[PDB]
């Protein structure tokens, strides 16, 4: 089962200069595997065939290299369409493992979330759920923790986050803290708080409410 | 040009499989072998079989012998692969794609070149049905966002 | 003796076949004890190493043929190893591999030798030419270099500029074919290449076509004889654990025959044994049955005889 | 040219035999590409599509024989398309299905060739009578419709009103025979008919053995041959999704070793391939063993030789 390693895990580079990706063997695969495209929800096609010399309706900046162990993913006239999670693949080996993920980002200047906690409503009270969601919001690059706390302890198993990718127009990021509880443990507390973290925040921003405050 | 239309987006319980069609053109068919990879969202990617087209040569992979089987439809250029007692770690994309036929009149192929579109299969057992929306959205912030 | 004196050259190459991982194939034969199993019986076994095949990274390709450069580099290198070994007067065990080091195995062997015979022994001719192929695989075109009766029809593609074609028409007898594509047969038919498939030796039996096929070789004269021998011209019941995997094939019994025929010759001077690989076997058994039927070939060809084989003392003592 | 010149008739009929899912017969057969396996090497290929087979629903039994009629309409029907594919000058490649239909198999070839020959490989000779079976299961009652020298002696059972016997008990020759019920080898000795069962097969080795098949057959004149084949011939090894599966048939090796000296004649104008099951392997690898069989077996028989199949041009070029 040769590990394939892809040694850059994301990459975020601006529209621009050379892209240059690593995909290393566990063994002598030997100029025997390929480069793929996988746009999100989208057929990876196919970038370099041969760890070379570039198949068959390639645009034309997708040179590589390898021969063996170690090898290059080079995109050299970077050109924005081409974000998308790659994937080396070995071959001639069975079982023909994969790559790790090559997510290509874009590089922008880091934005700071937009964030506040939001309750379970009454029509939700009326079916007897409690879904307090925090809702992060236009930030870069992606690493966000949120805390929760009963009214100061904290909280999981309800606890979800979960991230689109990044915005065509201005390039951002995604978090809602999908968080689910009873309405019977919504009725016995009212200070609930969201505490982000992201890169841009000096300090974990921390946005609250009471039950019966809104 | 040369793709494959596969088809198509289908969950089953565990019970029994999804016969994905992973019909090609473009290229001629039976000069090359058709192969399948599953995909679990947020991980790697492992390849579970190739056949070649050019004799039915199933050459399956390992932890599913067994499971898979995959056969060639070649009057229209199509490819299939069925499983066998399914599993909930088989919610994984489904993809073919195009390893060359590592016979004799084939030529010399190691790079997947069609890639197809996917098909989305969970292995789930649960009952289709419809969400359940649980918002609210209006204390001292300037930012407020929301959401359900 | 004159036989059962053996150079062993192990070739891990693979660029003339497309499935990577027969270059695992001198390792596992060496591993399953093939030195030490010839042992027994008197084998001057001598290894000579493995030879070092070197990467040429742009190996870029014809119009068909692909990784052209890299097979004939190492079949160069192979003919001056073979030529080297049969210097030595032993019998040159050339293991690799794949079928595209066939060619500098049976041009050093000409270079000692000029009128030898070749026994193809393989499920496929290996005769197509690089303009008349589909695939431009070179573990499928050998023989399509060697024969003279070929010159000045196969192109210059590189790597190749050392090789000259060596051996006749007429002096070579293929073993056990099964799939042809359709130039190696017109090729097959044009030069009245004399040859045995699975209906010719299902119809004689396999013992009389070894019969007509010496009397096709040693019948004229007496000669050295170059059993090149393919692991999936036998049937995939026994060695699944190949590249070009084709049902049909001889039994293993058969296969040990036909390499005991050319033992009781005495006149074995060069063996191959290619297309091995472990790296294709669905089970480790399948592996496991491939290499110790290679194994017990390659022993029967330099006179592990089923008979017996013994040393000239009294055992009564 | 004039052999390799190909009619397929497929037809999924099962109610000779009991088993039900040998109507996957022809589907199976066309899905591993029998029809584009054929067009590398010179096949005019022309699919006449399935045969419809209506269902009786009243088909009531006879004595021991049981859905008569359906068999009796399938094997009229197929008389007639095998008597239209043959006036088309091709060779008439029938699969199915069951042996049932080798009644109109070889009834709509006579009708063409009234002076046949049929080489009928099969594990069992499919020769009892409808008096004298014990399960009256119409894949096993070919033959015995079929003799002029069994005439006044056939009941009239319903559906077979159309059968007239057209071929002599001098003029067939079984191949393969394991296991007869003892009505069929009282038939199989008082009439003469030559036979080569896996005893003479093995006594004379099997090239001798289609030897003297054609020197039975054709040795007299040349005469057109109906090779009908069944799948069970061979051992269970290699073909296991079969109706009837009797260990001890003959190797894989062999069954194309038979259907290539019916090629190399030159004579073969007829094809049967029956009793095909995919719904009997225990695996799927079982299935795909023995359809990957029965094809390769249907090349053999149109001049997929293993010793290769040319188009005459040069191919140095
Ligand atoms: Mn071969
Ligand atoms: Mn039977
Ligand atoms: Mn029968």
């Amino acid at each position: 089962e040769i590990v394939m390693t892809q040694s850059p895990a994301t990459l975020s580079l601006s529209p621009g200069e050379r892209a240059t990706l690593s995909c290393r063997a566990s063994q002598s695969v030997s100029s025997y595997l390929a480069w793929y495209q996988q746009k999100p929800g989208q057929a990876p096609r196919l970038l370099i065939y041969d760890a070379s010399n570039r198949a068959t309706g390639i645009p034309a900046r997708f040179s590589g290299s390898g021969s063996g162990t170690d090898f290059t993913l080079t995109i050299s006239s970077l050109e924005p369409e081409d974000f998308a999670v790659y994937y080396c693949q070995q071959h001639s080996l069975l079982p023909r493992t994969f790559g790790g993920g090559t997510k290509v980002e874009i590089k922008r200047a880091d934005a700071a979330p937009t964030v506040s906690i939001f309750p379970p409503s009454s029509e939700q009270l009326t079916s007897g759920g409690a879904s307090v969601v925090c809702f992060l919001n236009n930030f870069y690059p992606k690493d966000i923790n949120v805390k929760w706390k009963i009214d100061g302890s904290e909280r999981q198993n309800g606890v979800l986050n979960s991230w689109t990718d990044q915005d065509s127009k201005d390039s951002t990021y995604s978090m809602s803290s999908t968080l689910t509880l009873t309405k019977d443990e919504y009725e016995r507390h009212n200070s609930y708080t969201c505490e982000a973290t992201h890169k841009t925040s000096t300090s974990p921003i921390v946005k609250s409410f009471n039950r019966n405050e809104c | 040009q040369v793709q494959l239309v596969q088809s198509g987006a289908e969950v089953k319980k565990p019970g029994a499989s999804v016969k994905v069609s992973c019909k090609a053109s473009g290229y001629t068919f039976t000069n090359y072998g058709i192969s399948w990879v599953r995909q679990a969202p947020g991980q790697g990617l492992e390849w579970m079989g190739w056949i070649s087209a050019y004799n039915g040569n199933t050459n399956y992979a390992q932890k599913l012998q067994g499971r898979v089987t995959m056969t060639t439809d070649t009057s229209t250029s199509t490819a299939y692969m069925e499983l066998r007692s399914l599993r909930s770690d088989d919610t994984a994309v489904y993809y073919c794609a195009r390893e060359g036929a590592y016979g004799y009149r084939s030529p010399y192929h190691n790079w997947f070149d069609p890639w197809g579109q996917g098909t989305l299969v969970t292995v789930s057992s649960a009952k289709t049905t419809a969400p359940s929306v649980y918002p609210l959205a209006p204390t001292t912030g300037s930012s407020v966002t929301l959401g359900c | 003796a004159k036989s059962r004196t053996i150079g062993i050259i192990g070739a891990p190459f693979s660029k003339g076949q497309p499935r990577g991982g027969v270059e695992e194939g001198p390792t596992v034969l060496r591993k399953a004890g093939l030195l030490e199993k010839l042992k027994e019986q008197e084998c001057d076994v001598k290894d000579y190493g493995d030879l070092p095949f070197a990467d040429i990274p742009n190996d870029s390709p014809f119009q068909i043929v692909k990784n052209p450069r890299s097979v004939g580099k190492a079949s160069e290198q192979l003919a001056g190893k073979v030529a080297e070994v049969k210097k030595n007067g032993r019998i040159s065990l050339v293991l690799g591999g794949d079928h595209s080091l066939a060619i500098g195995s049976i041009s050093g062997h000409a270079r000692v030798h000029p009128d030898l015979g070749v026994i193809w022994v393989d499920a496929h001719t290996d005769i197509n030419t690089p303009l008349t192929t589909t695939s431009g695989n070179l573990h499928g075109q050998p023989v399509s270099f060697l024969l003279k009766e070929l010159k000045g029809k196969i192109p210059d593609v590189p790597g190749f500029s050392w090789v000259t074609p060596c051996i006749s028409a007429k002096d070579i007898v293929y073993i056990g074919l099964r799939d042809v594509d359709p130039g190696e047969h017109y090729i097959l038919k044009t030069l009245g290449i004399k040859y045995f498939s699975m209906t010719e030796v299902d119809r004689l039996g396999i013992g009389k076509v070894m019969e007509e096929t010496l009397s096709y070789l040693l019948g004229r004269k007496k000669r050295p004889i170059h059993l090149s021998f393919d692991v999936d011209g036998l049937d995939p019941s026994f060695t699944p654990a190949t590249g070009t995997p084709v049902v049909g094939g001889l039994t293993y019994r058969e296969g040990l025959y036909i390499t005991e025929e050319i033992y009781k010759t005495g006149l074995l001077s060069g063996l191959d044994i290619m297309e091995v690989n472990p790296s294709l076997g669905k089970t480790p058994e399948e592996v496991t049955r491939t290499v110790n039927t290679a194994v017990a070939i390659t022993l029967a060809c330099f006179g592990l005889a089923r008979e017996g084989n013994h040393k000239p003392i009294d055992y009564l003592n």
